[PDB]
C-alpha cells in the first residue's frame, strides 16, 4: 500500500486502518499534516480541499474533497496539501502569497482549503483561466470572515485576462503548462470482514462483483464516495470495489455518422463538461452547452471533479425522491443506459427501464445520447436554488421539442424535479400541444392552467412550499416558451420579453477608499494579517491541530429526542459492541454541579441553570444526555447514533418556534420591556396610520471551524485546547464541573476559526464534556462536534418578531409609535440580546413622548439561543429602518425624505446622508429602477437605503504582557484577547511597533493562555481589538519609561544597542499592563448603504448588483482589517436577508435545517458584483482610541438595505399582478420562495401578447 | 540525512550574538571545520527513525583525515611535563599574577616544606541526559530544551539559525540535575536539533548518550597546585608561596579561577605574606565547564590542605593549627569550639591513634575541614504571580530553572506566606522565554532566593491592590476578596523581577568531621 503526499512517499499498511478511512483522516492523523481542515465532513464547505495528481500518458491534477475521497482509492496518487506549495523557509507559493498580501484571510480556516481550489483550477487549465471561471470555481468554498471580494481579487490577478492591481511585493506563478495509479491484484481483507479490490479490466470488476454478491456482503462501486455527502453510506458495506481505475468505464464513442455519443458510466462530471465543450460546435451536439450549464449548476468543482454520472444516477435509483439534476436532463433527452451483467453479457434500456429493474450484480457501461440539430429540436433546463451555487433544487427541469417544417410540435419531452417522487414528465402538457403552433392564439393559457392544476407537489420539511414549487415549475415552463419565442422570432408583448432571459451577473469587483498617516505609522497603514502567509500555508495551528497524543479518544452526544419526557433506561451495548468504542458517561459521572457556567454567576450570562447532561424532563429535541468516546471520530459519532434511550411520557405540545408559541397565547412570556406608556395619546395630528409586522428567524453563526476541545491529563491537572472566545469562563466551568482547581486547569487558545458569538459560551458543553472524560478515563480526549451535533443541540442567533401602528404627516414625520417585539430565547431566558434592541430602536429619529415600545422575551422548546454578531443591535435597527420604510410606502414620499423628516437635529447624519446620496448618484438610479420597472413584467429593479446610528460600550478588562528580546530587540504580546480572525493581532502588532519606535516585523503576538489571559473577559462587542490595543500601548509606554533615562545616557545609535545596554543595566524588558471599562469612553459609529437588486418575478432569484457603504471608522487603525470587517460584517446580514433559514420539525422540535445540505449562507457569487465602501475622511473620534471606530459589528445591521430592495422589486410586481397597493411584512430570509409567494403572481398572467 | 557546517545558515558558533569575557571570550564551532582540537569534537550529525539507528548510524559515518598533531597533550600533567610551569607557551595563560614577586617573611619561622594537591575533571552525572526536542511551529521553533539558562539556548538557536528570537521559542518545566552542566554545554545538542528541525522542517530529539556526553562535553576544570609553606612551631602561618593550574579544555571560556582566589585564604589571617600565582592551561579536551562550586571547591580544597600539610610537618594536632590561624572575633572562632566539644572530637582523634598503634593492617583516620563560602547575586530573574477569580488559587511562571534544588517548594512557601494563603493554594507552571524573557542562567547557589525576592514582590504589588478592596468590602474570606476584587477590575496578574543590588552578599560558614576505616591491603 503506497501513497505519495507533497513529494514524500508513504508506505500504507492496510490491514490495520479502518476498510473506509477518508484521505482527510489519513492526511491530518497519519502523515500528520494539519493544513488541511474539516468541518461538514460532506462535500459542502471546502475546507478539506486538496489535488491529486495522476497518469493520453499525461500528469492530470485535480481538486478533491478529502473528506470524501476514500484513501483506498488514491494509492498511487500524488496529494497536494497547502503545506506541498510553500513554506517560511523555502517561500510561500505565489497563491498563498496573492491571498495574504491582498487582504483575503481572516480566521483562516478556509484558506488552505481556498489555496487549493486554485491550484486545482490552474493546473487543470494548464495555468490559462479567465476572471469569469476563477469566479466560477468556488462554490465549494465556504468564507464567513471576508465576503469573499479580496478572494475573488487575489484568485482573478491569476487570469489571462486579469483587470487586478497585484501589490508588486507579490512573486509570479511558475509555468503550470502541461504518478501512476496502484492497482494491487485480488482483494484486501479487513479484520471486521470488509474487503477491497482494485479491478483494472471489467473481468476484474465482475469476478470482485459475483465474488461479493455470493458471499452475500453488500457492495460498493466506489468512484468519487460523494453519495455519502447527500445520503450517508450505509455501515453495513463490505465489499469495495474501486472503479475509478477502469478505462472501460471512461471515455467516449461518437458514432460514425454523428447520429449518438456513448458516455463512459463512471465519467466525472467535470470530464462530461469538458467532453461538451469539445463536441459542442459539431453539428447535432450543439445542445451540450446546455448540458455543460446544467452541470456547471451541479454540487461544485472538486464534488464534480470526483462525482460519476453512475453513481449520481445510482443515488436516483436508489432514492426515487432525490431530484436528480443527472437524471432531468438525461430524462429530457431519453438517454440510454448501457446496462453490463457480465463481460460479454448487456442490454441498452431507457433510462425509466434501467430506474424500474434490479441493478444487484450489474453496472452502468455508459450513456447513450443522441444528435439534436439546432433548428429542428429545441433543448432547454433550469435548476432553480436559494443561492447561487452548490445548493440543491427547489424545482429543477428539462424541456425538449421537436418542431416539423410549419412550426408546429412533432413531439416534446417536459419533465420536471422537486414536485413528487412518481412524478417525471408533464404528460397532458407534452400531447396538448402535439401537432400545434405552441404560439397560436390561447395554446399557453391552455398550457398553464392545465400544468397548474395537474402538478401536486408534495410537504416533506425542509423541503420549500407545495405552493412555491408549483408556481415554480409553471414559470419554468413560461421562461422556456418566452426564451425559444425570442430564438425562432415569435412576436412577443416588450413587456414580456426579459421574461425568457435569466438575470446579468457580470465579473464582481470592488472600490475602497480610505484615509492613511504617515504621521501615525504603523497605525492607519493598510497591511496584510499579523497571522495571513501561516493561515494561507497551512502552517498556522487551530485546537485540533494539536498532534496524535497516545490513547486519544474522540466524543460525540448522545442525545435526547423526546421533548417533555424523561429518560429512564439508556442501553450502550450496541455502541459498546464496535470494537474501539470504549466508554459512555453521563451525568451521574459527574464529580461536581451539573452546571455549565462560573463558580458566581450574574444576571445577563448565566442567571438561569444549564445542565451538562440533562437529568430530567427533556427540554428540546438534541439536548444531550451524555457522550461516547470512541478510538475515531467516525467511530464516536456512529456509535453515539446506536445508544438506545427509553422515554416515559412526552409534551402533548411542543412549541419549537416563535410563531409555535405566540400562536397559543403564559409561563414562556416574559417582559423585560415595559413601556412608561400605557396608551400612546397621540395629541398630535396624523395624516396617516398604518399596522404592520416584521419576522426575522434564527441565523446559525457557520464558524469554519467546529465547536473543538482537546484535553490532555498532565501532571496530575488537565491542558484544555479550546476554541473559546472566553478562556477563563471555559476553565471556571471545567475546574467546578470535576472539583478540581482552577491553577490545575490550564487553557491555550492561539486563534480560532472563528465565532462571531457562538464560541462566547456554546465552546462549553463539549470543553466540559471533554474534560469530564479525559478526567475519568485518564487519557486525552478530542471534542470535534459534527456539524449536524451543532446545529441539532445549540443555540442561534434569537429570533425576533414585532407589531406595530405608526401615525405620522403626509410629510412622513412621524406622530406617534406603538410596537410590541418579541426574541426566542429558546429554553433558557439567558445572554437576552433585548437591551441592545431597545438601544438602537430610535436610530437617528427625533421622538417626543410619542413612543410605545414593549418587549418580551419568549421560551421555546428549541436550544438555548445565544450571542451573534451585533445581538439586539441588529434587530433594533432592523425594527425602526422597517417603519421608516413602511411610513414611505404609505406616504408615497421617497424613503430618503421619510429618514430627512425625522433625523435628529445637529447630528452627524445630517452631514454624511446629503454627500452619500450625492455620491451614489441615489435619485437618479432610484428614478431609472422605476422607469425600468414601468417597462418590464418580469424583471424588476429595486434600490434600498439603510442607515445607522450604532453604540460602542466597554466592558470587562483584558491583560497584556510584553517582553523585548536583549539578544535582537525583538518583541514578544501574550493577551487575553482571542483572535477568532478581526485582525486583534494585526492592530496590536501596529501599536506596539508605533509606541516601542520599531517595525511591525519585529512583533509576534503568541498564544492566549489562562496565565497572560488570566481572568480575561470574553472577546465581543466589536471592541474587543481597541481594548487589548489600549492595554499593549499601556505595558509599551511603561517599556519606553524604563528605556528613557539609558537613551539619554549611552544616547544608542539603534534599538539592538540601546536593549542590550538596558540588559547590561538590568532593565527589566517585561511589563504587564491591562485595560477595564472606564479607560476609554464610548461612542457611536453612523454607517449608509444602499442596495440595488434584479428580481427574476418568476423564479424569485434575484441578483445583488451596486451596494455602496460609508461608515465612521474614526481615523482607521488598519484601513485593511477595517475594510475586510465591514465587508464580513454586511454579507453575514446579507445571509441573514437572503438564504439563511433555520426549521424546525413543528411536531417534534429538531432543528432540520443541520447541515451544509439543508443551511446556505453567502458564496462567491451571492455578494453583490460592484461593492464600494468608503471610511468617512476627516473624522477622527474625540473617544475610544486613538481617533478611530471599531468596525467588527455595525455594518451587520445595514444589510437589511438588501431586503429594502427586493421590497421595491415585489411590490412593482404586485402593482403589475393588479394587486391592491398593500404592505408584505419583510422577513430575514427574503428567499426566492418568499418572493414568489408574495408577488401576486398567476399562471392566467403568462402571455406572450 | 547527514548535516555539518556547510549546513549552517548562520555563524559555526555556539553562544550568543553578544559575547562577554567570562561565558564567551573564545569561538566555540558547532560543527568543528579545520583542525580537530580534541577527540570526540562533533563533526556533523546523522538524523534517523529511532534513537539506537540515529547512534548506530552515527558510527558507520567514514572520515578520511589528513595530517595530525605531533603530540596529543589531553591532560593537566601531559601539558605541564611537556611544556614545563613557566608561561613563556600558548597553552599557559597567566590570569592570577601576585602583587609579591618573591615572598619576603616580616615574621620568623620554625617549620617550612613544599607540597603539592592535585585533583582531576569530575562528571557532572546528572541523571537526564544531555536533551533538547525541536518542534518546527509557524515558520518558528518550538525548543524542549535540558537547560539552566533557557536564553543562551534561544540566542545560540536563533543565531545559528539566523532566525528571530521572538520566533524560537524555549520551555523547561524542570531538568534531571544540572549542577552546573546544563548552563552552556546543552546548546551543542540544542543548535543541531534546531538545525536539523528547521532544515528537514519535521520534529528532532535530540537524547545525547552517556558516552557521547562524556566523550565530548566537558566536566569540572582539574586542579594542581605547588606550595611553599613557612610556619612557627604552633602551625601559625609566617608565609606560603601557592602556584596553581587550572585544565580549561581546548578553550579558555568559563574560568573558575577568580573563585579559587576569592576562598584561598579560607578564614586565616595573613599579612601581605601570601603569594599566589594562577594560570589558565589549555588541553586537548573537551572544554570544560562550570560544576558544583567552580573554583570554590579549589580555593578551599588548596588552603585546607596547606593547613593539613602544616599539622603534619609541626606534629601540632589539625584543629589546633586551625586555631593559631583563625581571623580574630570571626563565626568560626564562635562555631568552632562548639563543634569540636559536641561532636567529641579530641577523645574520637586519640581513640583513632590508639586503634592505629594496636593494628598493623585495619588503620582509622578523622578528618576536619571548615570553610568560608562566599555568596555574590548575579544577573535579573523575572516572575510572573496571577490569582484565578474563580477560586483564589495562584499560578506563578518565572525565569528559574528547577533542577531538583527545590527552587519552586520555596517560591511556593514565599507566595503563600505573602499572599496569606496555605501553599496547597500555589501551582510553579512551565519556565519559558515568554515569562522567563531574558532571565540569568539559574547558578551560584542564589537562584531559590532571588526567584523568592522576585515572585515576593509581584505578591507585594498584589497586595497593594488588594488593601483598598479588604478595607472597603471587610471580606470574611479569600475567595471573597477575590471575587470582590475581579469585580472592580483590579489586575490580578502582576511581573516583576530580582536584579543584582537588590540583596546583600555574605558568607556561609561550615565544619566538617569525618571518620573513616582503611583495610591497608586492598585500599
Ligand atoms: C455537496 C454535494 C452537492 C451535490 N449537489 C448535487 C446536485 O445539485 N444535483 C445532483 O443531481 N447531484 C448532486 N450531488 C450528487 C453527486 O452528483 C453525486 O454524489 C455523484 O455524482 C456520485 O458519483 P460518485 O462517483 O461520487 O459515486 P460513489 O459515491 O462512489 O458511488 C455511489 C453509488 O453508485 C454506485 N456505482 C458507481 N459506479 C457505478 C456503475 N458504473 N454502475 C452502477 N452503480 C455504480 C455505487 O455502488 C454506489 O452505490 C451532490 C453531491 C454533493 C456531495
Ligand atoms: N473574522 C472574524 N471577524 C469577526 C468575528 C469572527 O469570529 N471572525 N466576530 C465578530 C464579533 S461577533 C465580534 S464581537 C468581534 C470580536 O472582535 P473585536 O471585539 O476585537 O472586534 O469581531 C467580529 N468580527
Ligand atoms: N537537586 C539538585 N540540586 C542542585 C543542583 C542540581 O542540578 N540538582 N545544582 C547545584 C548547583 S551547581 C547550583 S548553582 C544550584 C542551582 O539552584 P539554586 O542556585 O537555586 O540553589 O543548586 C545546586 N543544587
Ligand atoms: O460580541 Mo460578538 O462575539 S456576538
Ligand atoms: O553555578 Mo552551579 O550551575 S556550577
Ligand atoms: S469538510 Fe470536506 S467539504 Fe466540508
Ligand atoms: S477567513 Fe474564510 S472562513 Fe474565516
Amino acid at each position: 500500500g503506497r501513497i505519495t503526499i507533497n513529494g514524500t512517499s508513504h508506505e500504507v499498511n492496510l490491514s490495520a486502518l479502518p476498510a473506509d478511512i477518508s484521505l482527510n483522516t489519513f492526511i491530518r492523523e497519519y502523515a500528520g499534516l494539519t493544513g488541511t481542515k474539516f468541518m461538514c465532513q460532506e462535500g459542502g464547505c471546502g475546507v478539506c480541499v486538496c489535488t491529486l495528481t495522476g497518469i493520453t500518458g499525461e500528469l492530470r491534477t485535480w481538486a478533491v474533497n478529502s473528506c470524501l475521497t476514500l484513501l483506498n482509492t488514491c494509492l498511487g496518487l500524488e496529494v497536494t496539501t497547502s503545506e506541498g506549495l510553500g513554506n517560511k523557509r523555502v517561500g510561500y507559493h505565489a497563491i498563498q502569497q496573492r491571498l495574504a498580501k491582498m487582504n483575503g484571510t481572516q480566521c483562516g480556516y478556509c484558506s488552505p482549503g481556498i489555496v487549493m481550489n486554485m491550484y486545482g483550477l490552474l493546473k487543470s487549465k494548464g495555468g490559462k483561466v479567465t476572471m469569469e471561471e476563477v469566479e466560477n470555481s468556488f462554490g465549494g468554498n465556504i468564507c464567513r470572515c471576508t465576503g469573499y471580494r479580496p478572494i475573488l481579487d487575489a484568485m482573478k490577478s491569476f487570469a489571462v485576462d486579469s483587470n487586478i492591481q497585484v501589490p508588486a511585493e507579490c512573486i509570479d506563478i511558475e509555468d503550470l503548462s502541461t504518478c501512476k495509479k496502484q492497482q494491487p491484484k485480488g482483494s484486501q481483507l479487513y479484520p471486521d470482514g470488509s474487503r477491497w479490490s482494485w479491478p483494472v479490466s471489467l473481468g476484474d470488476l465482475f469476478a470482485a462483483l459475483q465474488g461479493a454478491v455470493k458471499e452475500k456482503l453488500p457492495y460498493m462501486l466506489v468512484a468519487g464516495n460523494t453519495a455519502h455527502g447527500v445520503y450517508r453510506r450505509s455501515p453495513d458495506i463490505k465489499a469495495f470495489i474501486d472503479v475509478s481505475g477502469l478505462a472501460e468505464l471512461k471515455g467516449h464513442k461518437l458514432s460514425a455518422d454523428n447520429s449518438s455519443l456513448t458516455l463512459g458510466g463512471n465519467l466525472s462530471l467535470s470530464e462530461t463538461m469538458e467532453l461538451c465543450r469539445q463536441l459542442e460546435n459539431t453539428k447535432g451536439f450543439e445542445y451540450l452547452s446546455q448540458v455543460w450549464q446544467h452541470l456547471d449548476w451541479i454540487a461544485n468543482v472538486p464534488v464534480r471533479n470526483a462525482g460519476t454520472l453512475a453513481g449520481n444516477l445510482s443515488i436516483k435509483h436508489a432514492h426515487p425522491e432525490f431530484p436528480s439534476d443527472v437524471f432531468i436532463v438525461l430524462e429530457a433527452l431519453d438517454a440510454q443506459v448501457i446496462v453490463q451483467e457480465a463481460v460479454d453479457k448487456q442490454q441498452t434500456v431507457s433510462l425509466a427501464s434501467y430506474l424500474g429493474s434490479s441493478m444487484e450484480g450489474k453496472i452502468i457501461r455508459g450513456l447513450v445520447l443522441r444528435a439534436y440539430p439546432k433548428e429542428r429540436f429545441a433543448f432547454d433546463s433550469y435548476k432553480i436554488m436559494p443561492r447561487a451555487q452548490n445548493a440543491h433544487a427547489y424545482v429543477n427541469a428539462a424541456f425538449l421539442v421537436e418542431f416539423t417544417a410549419d412550426a408546429k410540435v412533432k413531439s416534446a419531452r417536459i419533465c420536471f424535479g422537486g414536485i413528487h417522487p412518481e412524478f417525471v414528465h408533464a404528460t397532458a402538457i407534452e400531447n396538448l400541444i402535439r401537432d400545434k403552433n405552441p404560439f397560436e392564439n390561447g395554446l399557453v393559457e391552455k398550457a398553464f392552467g392545465q400544468l397548474s392544476t395537474l402538478l401536486q407537489p408534495d410537504a416533506v420539511l425542509p423541503d420549500a412550499s407545495p405552493v412555491y414549487r408549483r408556481k415554480l415549475a409553471c414559470g419554468l415552463f413560461y421562461k422556456f416558451l418566452l426564451k425559444i419565442a425570442a430564438q425562432r422570432k415569435q412576436g412577443l408583448g416588450s413587456r414580456f420579453v426579459t421574461g425568457g432571459s435569466l438575470l446579468k451577473r457580470p465579473v464582481s469587483s470592488g472600490q475602497q477608499s480610505f484615509e492613511t498617516f504617515q504621521e501615525h505609522y504603523p497605525v492607519t497603514k493598510a497591511t496584510e494579517k499579523h497571522e495571513g502567509l501561516i493561515q494561507c500555508s497551512g502552517e498556522a495551528t487551530y485546537s485540533n491541530d494539536l498532534p496524535t497524543q497516545h490513547n486519544q479518544l474522540w466524543a460525540a452526544f448522545v442525545i435526547a429526542k423526546k421533548v417533555g419526557a424523561k429518560v429512564t433506561k439508556v442501553d450502550t451495548q450496541p455502541a459498546l459492541d464496535l470494537p474501539g468504542v470504549v466508554a459512555y458517561l453521563d451525568a451521574k459521572d459527574i464529580p461536581g454541579p451539573n452546571y455549565v457556567g462560573p463558580k458566581i454567576r450574574d444576571q445577563f450570562f448565566f442567571p438561569k441553570d444549564e445542565e451538562l447532561f440533562a437529568t430530567g424532563e427533556i427540554k428540546f429535541y438534541g439536548q444531550p444526555v451524555g457522550i461516547i468516546l470512541a478510538n475515531s471520530n467516525s467511530l464516536a459519532n456512529r456509535a453515539a447514533e446506536l445508544v438506545k434511550l427509553t422515554y416515559e411520557g412526552g409534551a402533548e405540545e411542543i412549541l419549537p418556534s416563535l410563531k409555535a408559541v405566540l400562536d397559543k397565547v403564559n409561563k414562556r412570556l416574559e417582559q423585560p420591556i415595559k413601556s412608561t406608556i400605557d396608551v400612546l395619546q397621540l395629541e398630535e395630528p396624523f395624516d396617516v396610520s398604518s399596522s404592520g409586522q416584521l419576522d426575522m428567524g434564527l441565523q446559525y453563526h457557520y464558524y469554519m471551524e467546529p465547536q473543538t476541545t482537546v484535553v490532555l491529563p498532565f501532571e496530575g491537572g488537565l491542558q484544555v485546547y479550546a476554541a473559546t472566545q472566553w478562556m477563563d469562563l471555559t476553565q471556571d466551568t471545567i475546574a467546578n464541573v470535576l472539583n478540581l482547581k482552577s491553577n490545575d486547569v490550564q487553557v491555550k487558545t492561539r486563534r480560532i476559526g472563528g465565532g462571531y458569538g457562538g464560541k462566547a459560551t456554546r465552546c462549553n458543553l463539549a470543553a466540559a464534556a471533554a474534560a469530564l472524560a479525559a478526567h475519568k478515563l485518564n487519557r486525552p480526549i478530542r471534542f470535534v462536534q459534527s456539524l449536524e451535533s451543532i446545529m441539532t443541540s445549540l443555540g442561534k442567533r434569537w429570533a425576533f418578531h414585532c407589531d406595530y401602528d405608526f401615525f405620522v404627516q403626509k410629510s412622513g414625520k412621524i406622530s406617534g409609535i406603538v410596537s410590541r417585539f418579541y426574541e426566542d430565547a429558546g429554553y433558557l431566558a439567558n445572554e437576552s440580546p433585548i437591551g441592545h434592541t431597545v438601544l438602537l430602536s430610535k436610530n437617528c429619529y427625533e421622538f417626543s413622548d410619542n413612543y410605545k415600545l414593549d418587549g418580551y422575551l419568549v421560551c421555546t422548546d428549541s436550544p438555548s439561543n445565544t450571542p451573534c454578531r451585533a445581538p439586539g443591535s441588529v434587530e433594533g435597527i432592523a425594527m425602526m429602518e422597517n417603519i421608516i420604510e413602511h411610513i414611505a410606502f404609505e406616504t408615497g414620499v421617497d424613503p430618503a425624505d421619510v429618514r430627512f423628516a425625522n433625523l435628529l437635529p445637529a447630528h452627524k447624519m445630517g452631514d454624511m446622508m446629503p454627500r452619500f446620496l450625492e455620491s451614489t448618484k441615489y435619485r437618479e438610479r432610484k428614478a431609472e429602477a422605476i422607469a425600468h420597472n414601468k417597462e418590464n413584467r418580469w424583471h424588476k429593479r429595486g434600490l434600498g437605503l439603510c442607515i445607522m446610528e450604532y453604540q460602542i460600550g466597554y466592558f470587562g478588562q483584558y491583560p497584556a504582557t510584553v517582553a523585548i528580546y536583549h539578544s535582537d530587540g525583538t518583541v514578544v504580546v501574550s493577551h487575553g484577547g482571542i483572535e477568532m480572525g478581526q485582525g486583534m493581532n494585526t492592530k496590536i502588532s501596529q501599536v506596539a511597533a508605533h509606541t516601542l519606535g520599531i517595525p511591525m516585523e519585529q512583533v509576534r503576538i503568541e498564544a492566549s493562555d489562562t496565565i497572560n489571559g488570566a481572568n480575561s473577559m470574553v472577546t465581543g462587542g466589536a471592541v474587543g481589538s481597541e481594548t487589548l490595543c489600549f492595554a499593549v500601548r499601556k505595558a509599551c509606554e511603561t517599556l519606553n519609561e524604563r528605556l528613557k533615562p539609558v537613551r539619554e545616557e549611552v544616547k544608542p545609535e539603534n534599538w539592538q544597542d540601546l536593549i542590550q545596554e538596558a540588559y547590561n543595566r538590568k532593565i527589566n524588558l517585561i511589563a504587564s499592563d491591562q485595560c477595564k471599562q472606564g479607560d476609554m469612553d464610548p461612542y457611536s459609529v453612523c454607517g449608509l448603504c444602499l442596495t440595488e437588486v434584479e428580481l427574476d418575478v418568476l423564479t424569485g432569484n434575484y441578483i445583488v448588483g451596486r451596494v455602496d457603504i460609508l461608515e465612521d471608522t474614526g481615523e482607521s487603525l488598519n484601513p485593511n482589517v477595517d475594510i475586510g470587517q465591514i465587508e464580513g460584517a454586511f454579507m453575514m446580514g446579507l445571509g441573514y436577508w437572503t438564504s439563511e433559514q433555520v426549521i424546525a420539525d413543528p411536531k417534534t422540535g429538531e432543528c432540520l435545517t443541520n447541515r451544509t445540505w439543508t443551511y446556505k449562507p453567502p458564496g462567491a457569487k451571492d455578494i453583490p458584483t460592484d461593492l464600494r465602501i468608503e471610511l468617512l475622511p476627516k473624522s477622527p473620534n474625540k473617544a475610544g482610541f486613538m481617533r478611530s471606530k471599531a468596525t467588527g459589528e455595525p455594518a451587520i445591521c445595514l444589510s437589511i438595505a438588501v431586503a429594502f430592495a427586493l421590497q421595491q422589486a415585489l411590490q412593482s410586481a404586485r402593482d403589475d399582478a393588479g394587486v391592491p397597493k398593500s404592505w408584505v411584512t419583510l422577513t430575514a430570509p427574503m428567499t426566492p420562495e418568499h418572493l414568489v409567494l408574495h408577488s401576486g403572481t398567476e399562471p392566467s398572467q403568462f402571455k406572450l401578447n | 540525512a547527514y548535516l555539518d557546517a556547510k549546513d549552517i545558515p548562520g555563524p559555526n558558533y555556539v553562544g550568543p550574538k553578544i559575547r562577554d569575557q567570562f561565558f564567551f571570550p573564545k569561538d566555540e564551532e558547532l560543527f568543528a571545520t579545520g583542525e580537530i582540537k580534541f577527540y570526540g569534537q562533533p563533526v556533523g550529525i546523522i538524523l534517523a527513525n529511532s534513537n539506537s539507528l540515529a547512534n548506530r548510524a552515527a558510527e558507520l559515518v567514514k572520515l578520511t583525515y589528513e595530517g595530525g598533531a605531533e603530540e596529543i597533550l589531553p591532560s593537566l600533567k601531559a601539558v605541564l611535563d611537556k611544556v614545563g610551569s613557566e608561561a613563556g607557551n600558548k597553552r599557559l595563560e597567566q590570569p592570577i599574577k601576585s602583587t609579591i614577586d618573591v615572598l619576603q617573611l616580616e615574621e620568623p619561622f620554625d617549620v617550612s616544606s613544599s607540597g603539592q594537591l592535585d585533583m582531576g575533571l569530575q562528571y557532572h552525572y546528572y541523571m537526564e541526559p544531555q536533551t533538547t526536542v525541536v518542534l518546527p511551529f509557524e515558520g518558528g521553533l518550538q525548543v524542549y530544551a535540558a537547560t539552566q539558562w533557557m536564553d543562551l539556548t534561544q540566542d545560540t538557536i536563533a543565531n545559528v539559525l539566523n532566525l528571530k528570537s521572538n520566533d524560537v521559542q524555549v520551555k523547561t518545566r524542570r531538568i534531571g540535575g544540572g549542577y552546573g552542566g546544563k548552563a552552556t554545554r546543552c546548546n551543542l545538542a540544542a543548535a543541531a536539533a534546531a538545525l536539523a528541525a528547521h532544515k528537514l522542517n519535521r520534529p528532532i530529539r535530540f537524547v545525547q548518550s552517556l558516552e557521547s556526553i562524556m566523550t565530548s562535553l566537558g566536566k569540572r576544570w582539574a586542579f594542581h597546585c605547588d606550595y611553599d609553606f613557612f610556619v612557627q612551631k604552633s602551625g601559625k602561618i609566617s608565609g606560603i608561596v601557592s602556584r596553581f593550574y587550572e585544565d580549561a579544555g581546548y578553550l579558555a571560556n568559563e574560568s573558575p579561577i577568580g573563585h579559587t582566589v576569592l576562598l584561598s585564604k579560607n578564614c586565616y589571617e595573613f599579612s601581605d605574606n601570601y603569594k599566589l600565582d594562577g594560570y589558565l592551561v589549555c588541553t586537548d579536551s573537551p572544554s570544560n565547564t562550570p560544576c558544583r562550586a567552580p573554583g570554590s571547591v579549589e580555593g578551599i580544597a588548596m588552603m585546607e590542605n596547606i593547613i593539613e600539610h602544616i599539622a603534619f610537618e609541626t606534629g601540632v594536632d589539625p584543629a589546633d593549627v586551625r586555631f593559631a590561624n583563625l581571623l580574630p572575633a570571626h563565626k568560626m572562632g564562635d562555631m568552632m569550639p562548639r563543634f569540636l566539644e559536641s561532636t567529641k572530637y579530641r577523645e574520637r582523634k586519640a581513640e583513632a591513634i590508639a586503634h592505629n598503634k594496636e593494628n598493623r593492617w585495619h588503620k582509622r583516620g578523622l578528618g576536619l575541614c571548615i570553610m568560608e563560602y562566599q555568596i555574590g547575586y548575579f544577573g535579573q530573574y523575572p516572575a510572573t504571580v496571577a490569582i484565578y477569580h474563580s477560586d483564589g488559587t495562584v499560578v506563578v511562571s518565572h525565569g528559574g530553572i528547577e533542577m531538583g534544588q527545590g527552587m519552586n517548594t520555596k517560591i511556593s512557601q514565599v507566595a503563600a506566606h505573602t499572599l496569606g494563603i496555605p501553599m496547597e493554594q500555589v501551582r510553579i507552571e512551565a519556565s519559558d522565554t515568554i515569562n522567563g524573557a531574558n532571565s540569568m542562567v539559574t547558578g551560584g547557589a542564589v537562584g531559590s532566593e532571588t526567584l523568592c525576592f522576585a515572585v515576593r514582590k509581584a505578591c507585594e504589588t498584589l497586595n497593594e491592590r488588594l488593601k483598598p478592596v479588604r478595607e472597603e468590602v471587610k471580606p470574611e474570606n479569600w475567595q471573597d476578596l477575590i471575587q470582590e476584587a475581579y469585580n472592580r477590575k483590579i489586575n490580578l496578574i502582576a511581573s516583576d523581577q530580582c536584579k543584582q543590588g537588590d540583596m546583600d552578599p555574605y558568607s556561609v560558614c561550615g565544619l566538617c568531621l569525618t571518620e573513616v576505616e582503611l583495610d591497608v591491603l586492598t585500599g
